[PDB]
């Protein structure tokens, strides 16, 4: 057959057969095509699956990327130049500035465009804009330093938090006596098991080993050294179970990156040094719209202020950690901060779970003892009821007995048969 | 005294005696079994017993096909013989060995012949009481059940008829006694409840009101047995609840079990309706909790019915206590 | 004539007392009952305020005649859209009307209860009934009684027909105008706890047209409500056909609530249902029919949670 | 400190710290060792974690020790063992036992070498006595080989047969399913309209492998697929089609076989019977009457080359059905394995049942939303009517000259009209 649909539908891109040679005496030959045709069918079907001037300087690629950008941006080329000189943040945005830096012609192209500032109305719209920028002295330094200022507040807050977390963790750990307790307990229990071993009488173990306690199982691998320590705490030292709460920042610290932090700070100090060097080479402003050197010196101050706060906090953070290492006896230099707080975070989580698993074990154990009790009480209750029934008639001894039935009946009459 | 006469009796029995002739023989036989040594009985033994029961079978069969029946005497005399024959360990054991003996005892429970029903119910009750074999009660009951299917009547009918106002105090006491003998020896709580609930559906509860008035020591004894046994079954059911509370304390796990229990049952839809109604409980901070408490009291008083019987599902009024 | 309306305002503000205050209010009444609306606008809000300043002084302190008279003036004052509107704009106008409902002074309460009743009826503003209710509440909180106590006291036997009828009508005026079915049931149930049901049984014996009318209004509304709640269930049956979904919803509702333990005990008791093929469905059925009488309670009231012997009838009402 | 427990306990193999260079002014220096000690702690702990002859003349050293252990567990007379093997006494033989003998038997050279020392028999060690006895049984290795193949024959027949049955049945279930055929015709139709005007338009059939892909053709908004659509069509206008999954009961079993492994597995039962046939034709004439080999392995080689033929039948047949299916649905039987073909179909079947199921949930969800919309309008109309009735008492806005506004209201309340 042949169809003709008004609306072009999405199709199954199969590989077709054609009657000619493709068919023979198969299934497909004996197929009545109208056997299923409705006009409603193709109705419902088409419903669901329907498929509804001239350039005097710039190369051809730049004039086209600007022709785009510019048509979209839409702002007096003069207004733009103004917001750049004033550094008017009332109009500036981070995105806005980055587009400018990416779209901007090269410095040479702008050089050759501000020597053509004679024939202004004669140029393509993509070079009218380029002329206007050819004015602003030290354009790219201007833009970069502006961008940095736009980004500064935000890039501080991707640093402070982490240094806070990690500092907190380091303090929390050193101050948690419930954690100290668990450690002492562990040394005790460990030193007993290691009796007569090479590991006998230890003054301490490495704190990293905590996540391995669990690996120490009983005979029937039904119990671990961690569940044991946790049950001990639960039964005889409830106070220790509270240590997971005395480490609120350990989880956040485990997620930090001491490297990215070290870099992040180091980059901020370079970016200030770069701005600082653009302010110290800057032509004295021709006109009063050029509030640059003014605003950036104000800024390069505040920036170095905040930066130095940060570098403190961070040099302090590194000291805490290095002292953690003195205190619990480990090589700070062998284990990144996060690796360390991850091991600790993992341990804490294991411990919380051990406690839980213990509680469920103890429940399952009650259940099984109580069943034993009731099932045994049952074998007694009945054995005793059976014994009372055999006190009526012993169905096995004296044969030449009569009155057996008269006995049963008197017991029944009197109540005696029932107990 | 003679040991040959036990063999002669077996022969008369099989000779086709009728009426007062068969009766005069049974009466002699009753007396022989009651006076001779157990060894004499053993000689009569099984073949004799079987001869008694073949007759009893003929008599129960001619009384289904009749209108006015002097027969009572022969049937009943056969029952008197059975007692005598079972008045020793041998006879009892021999009886239980029969294929139709317990059934024939049951069929002698006709409230219109009270003194015969009385004697036959005593023997059945004695059988229920026995330590060996296991579960004599359930076998007596199986027979009561088979009689019921043949006559097409509730298997506990004859017992409730025997308790009705008209009947002698002696017959009432005998009917209660056999009820007690079917229920009390059973080990399984559910079974005691099943049976008792069954007797209630047939009107047991009202009859009990009447019997508690009767100034009769034998009657009080049987009532006290029945009552005390009900209270003990209630006490057990309450203990199952304490068990459930201890074991099943998780909403999900209990829900899944209730579900597994009612699924594919007439009970499923009712459960769905119950839940739906809980959704309709007024959404108020003070009143909701009280709705649920009231509902829980209502459910408790239904499921834990007192006296080890089921609730009366035909009674259409309830008084929930608080 | 218009000169003496400005005067009233100055007479009320002069500190008249006893029978002098009284003869001034009696005249104020007739002036209001007799001069055209425009004269009342000329008495106006500032004069309303002085009636109300006095009303508050009297309540705070045989005052009866003075207070009651102020109530007759109010009725006169607010016998036109201007007065009513102005009334509503007052901060404590509706509250003082409420405080006038003293079953001690049956005739004052009757008059105040009509005004309040009329207020509940208004289309605008939205939900007048609730603002009346709010005032009833506030009074109730400062006397330390139940907000519906005064209403119920007036319904009590020795009190005059007129007071009875007036209390029931105000009750009907608080309930009937309410949009939400949940609200009506709330209030009805609150009255029932205070003993309403037993009081209605006594008023049903009295041959009195006005009383029959308020009773018929009250009953029909119960009925409409009951009927509406039956509908809620029909919906539920249509939408919650699934055990899991229903179970979870109940759970979220009762969790962390005094209802959780009960729901658990309900489920635990069901597990105790005798494991017999015939009895088990009957237990569940029976449980279900009792749950229905409890939850879909009749006449749009909650069940009496305080009765020590609750009675449940699961036989059919009509055939 | 120092302990001395009675029972070794399991321990933590941590790395220990010693007071020496290891501690300084750390956490461990300020620990009180006895602070947690109990004799009960060490009791619970000790409970949970406690830790509980003759000279060779032929055989190599290894073989001797193996035989030494085997003949020790076996425990049967070396003469008995000889007998069972000759008679082929099937009342004693087991797969297990005959696979031990083959495993432990000395090399044939080691038996030839011991068969030449049958003189010093009482002087030899156990391992070699056995060797001399077996060094006697002629063609021993072929004999144990043949004897095993017989013990196992039954079982290997039935790892071949049920698979040949499954594929055969599935092949029949398909060829004969008119409900499946229907679904194909309905698919072709729809497909054709959809492909109208493409290179695929007017197709006389599609390749049946393609079914698993129908679902890959999504609607406009990818909320609907061609497969759910086909499945709705069936639900609404051709229910029977929805039964084809049940008409294909063996398809899943067929999807799990291995053409390759049956071919191999049957061909090996061919060579195994041809290896035991010739082991009966080159076989030396029996010297004594206990040697029932040439006898029983001739009664086997007949019955075995018999069942192999019946399987070879079913297998040549089965292959024919699949080559015929290929002709009928138009696909190359040789480019696509049996199991591959039925796995594709089995997968499609599942896709179908699942699309059906998802359709229903969809329709339920469309219901719920509609009824909910009806009720939302019912209510919005309910309250508007009820509000229009409230405003027929009073319009707080019209004319203000009216007195008796409030007398009207009270007569309404008084009569019932207000309600
Ligand atoms: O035959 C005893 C018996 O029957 C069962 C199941 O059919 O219950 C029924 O029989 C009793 C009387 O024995 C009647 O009350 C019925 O209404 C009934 O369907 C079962 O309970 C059982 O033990
Ligand atoms: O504990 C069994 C039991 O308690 C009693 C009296 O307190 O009833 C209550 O306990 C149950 C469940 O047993 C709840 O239904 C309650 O609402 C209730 O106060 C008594 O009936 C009895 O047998
Ligand atoms: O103020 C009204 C009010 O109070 C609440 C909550 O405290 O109910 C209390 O007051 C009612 C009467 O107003 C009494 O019936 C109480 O039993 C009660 O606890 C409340 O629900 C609400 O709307
Ligand atoms: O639909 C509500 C309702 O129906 C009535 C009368 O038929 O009860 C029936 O429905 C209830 C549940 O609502 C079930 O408990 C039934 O057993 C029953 O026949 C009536 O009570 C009423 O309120």
């Amino acid at each position: 057959k042949v169809y003709k649909p008004e609306v072009q539908l999405r199709r199954p891109n199969w590989s077709k057969f054609v009657a000619e040679d493709l068919s023979q005496d198969c299934f497909w030959t004996k197929v009545k095509e109208d056997r299923f045709e409705n006009n409603e069918l193709f109705a419902k079907l088409t419903l669901a699956f329907s498929a509804q001037k001239e350039l005097k300087v710039l190369d051809s690629k730049t004039a086209q990327n600007l022709s785009i950008f510019l048509g979209s941006f839409r702002m007096p080329y003069q207004e733009i130049k103004n917001v750049i000189l004033e550094v008017n943040e009332a109009v500036l945005t981070e995105s806005m500035i980055q587009n400018l830096i990416k779209q901007m012609p090269e410095p040479e192209q702008l050089k050759m465009l501000s020597e053509l500032k004679e024939e202004y109305d004669d140029l393509a719209e993509s070079e009218q804009f380029g002329v206007v920028m050819g004015t602003v002295p030290r354009l790219r330094p201007r833009l970069n330093a502006i961008l940095f200022k736009l980004q500064f507040s935000e890039q501080v807050e991707n640093i402070k938090p982490e240094i806070v977390s990690v500092t907190a963790a380091c303090e929390e750990l050193r101050k948690s006596e419930n954690f100290s307790s668990l450690l002492e307990l562990t040394l005790l229990v460990g030193n007993y098991m290691n009796a007569g071993s090479r590991n006998a009488g230890a003054f301490g173990f490495n704190i990293s080993f905590l996540c391995k306690l669990r690996d120490t199982k009983s005979a029937d691998q039904k119990m671990t050294l961690l569940h044991f320590l946790a049950e001990l705490c639960e039964n005889d030292h409830p106070e220790v179970l509270k240590f997971p709460d005395e480490l609120a920042h350990v989880e956040k610290a485990s997620r930090v990156s001491a490297e990215n932090l070290q870099k992040s700070l180091d980059q901020m100090k370079k970016q200030i040094a770069d701005v600082e060097r653009d302010v110290q080479n800057f032509p004295a402003a021709t006109d009063e719209k050029d509030k640059f050197v003014e605003k950036m010196t104000s800024f390069v101050k505040d920036a170095q202020e905040q930066y130095n706060k940060l570098r403190m906090m961070h040099s302090n953070m590194e000291t805490l950690y290095k002292e953690l290492g003195d205190y619990f006896v480990f090589d700070p230099k062998k284990l990144s901060v996060e690796e360390f707080f991850m091991d600790l975070h993992n341990f804490r989580n294991m411990f919380l779970q051990a406690v839980k698993e213990n509680q469920k074990r103890r429940e399952t154990e009650e259940k099984m003892r109580r069943a034993k009790l009731a099932k045994e009480k049952a074998e007694k209750e009945r054995l005793e009821k059976q014994q009372k029934r055999e006190q009526l008639i012993d169905m096995n001894a004296e044969g030449d007995e009569t009155g057996v039935m008269d006995s049963l009946l008197e017991a029944l009459q009197s109540g005696a048969a029932f107990r | 005294e003679s040991s040959r006469s036990a063999m002669m009796y077996i022969q008369e029995l099989r000779s086709g005696l009728r009426d007062m002739h068969l009766l005069s023989c049974l009466e002699s036989l009753r007396v022989s079994l009651n006076n001779n040594p157990v060894s004499w009985v053993q000689t009569f033994g099984a073949e004799g017993l079987a001869s008694l029961l073949d007759i009893l079978k003929r008599l129960h069969d001619e009384k289904e096909e009749t209108s006015g029946n002097y027969d009572s005497r022969n049937q009943h005399e056969i029952i008197r013989c059975l007692k005598a024959f079972m008045n020793n360990k041998f006879g009892i054991k021999t009886m239980l060995e029969t294929e139709e003996g317990i059934l024939l005892l049951v069929r002698a429970m006709d409230p219109a012949v009270p003194n015969m029903m009385i004697d036959a119910a005593k023997l059945l009750s004695a059988l229920c009481i026995l330590p060996q074999p296991e579960d004599m009660n359930e076998r007596v009951l199986e027979a009561m059940t088979e009689r019921a299917e043949m006559d097409e009547v509730e298997r506990f009918q004859p017992l409730l008829d025997g308790l009705k106002s008209g009947t002698s105090i002696a017959l009432k006491v005998g009917c209660l006694q056999l009820i007690n003998a079917l229920i009390t020896p059973a080990e399984e709580l559910d079974f005691r409840v099943h049976i008792r609930s069954e007797l209630m559906r047939l009107g047991l509860h009202q009859v009990l009101q009447e019997l508690r008035e009767i100034e009769n020591e034998d009657m009080k004894v049987q009532l006290c047995v029945f009552d005390e046994q009900g209270d003990e079954d209630f006490f057990d059911l309450k203990g199952r609840l304490d068990d459930i509370r201890m074991e099943m304390d998780d909403f999900g796990e209990v829900f899944q079990i209730i579900l597994n229990t009612v699924k594919d049952s007439k009970a499923e839809p009712h459960f769905l309706s119950i839940l739906q109604h809980l959704l309709l409980v007024r959404n108020d901070y003070e009143a909701r909790p009280q709705y649920y408490k009231l509902i829980e009291e209502c459910v408790s008083q239904i499921v834990l019915h007192k006296n080890g019987t089921d609730p009366d599902f035909k009674c259409r009024h309830l008084q929930i206590d608080i």
